[PDB]
């Protein structure tokens, strides 16, 4: 992959895959993503367990699952994961939502 | 500028 470009459209769903990361989640993965303005940039996580309406699910195969991204839900995706071999694996992906900023406040 | 991808 390395920098995909992915469009989706305001309350559309939208999966990821984090490059590195077999069927099954070896071990631990941290994963960070930057969205809204400045102030939205927030760390994905394996286990997210929390409200999917409001923002996204994570894969037990260390996936994200996106019921509806937002207009708001627009930045880019990245993921970092660390394989036995000690090389790490490094997964970046741009997403754009239907609407786009202009004049933001 | 935003994140790795740059375009």
């Amino acid at each position: 992959g390395s920098a995909q470009n992915i469009t989706a459209r305001i309350g559309e769903p939208l999966v990821l895959k984090c490059k590195g990361a077999p069927k099954k989640p070896p071990q631990r993965l941290e994963w960070k993503l930057n969205t809204g303005r400045t102030e939205a940039w927030k760390v994905l996580s394996p286990q997210g367990g929390g409200p999917w309406d409001s923002v996204a699910r994570v894969l037990p195969n260390g996936s994200l699952f996106l019921p509806a991204v937002g207009i708001q839900d627009e930045g880019i995706f990245r993921c970092q994961a660390m394989n036995r071999n000690g090389k790490e694996t490094k997964s970046n992906y741009r997403v754009r939502v239907y609407q786009i900023p202009g004049k933001p406040e | 500028d935003e994140f790795k991808a740059d375009e």
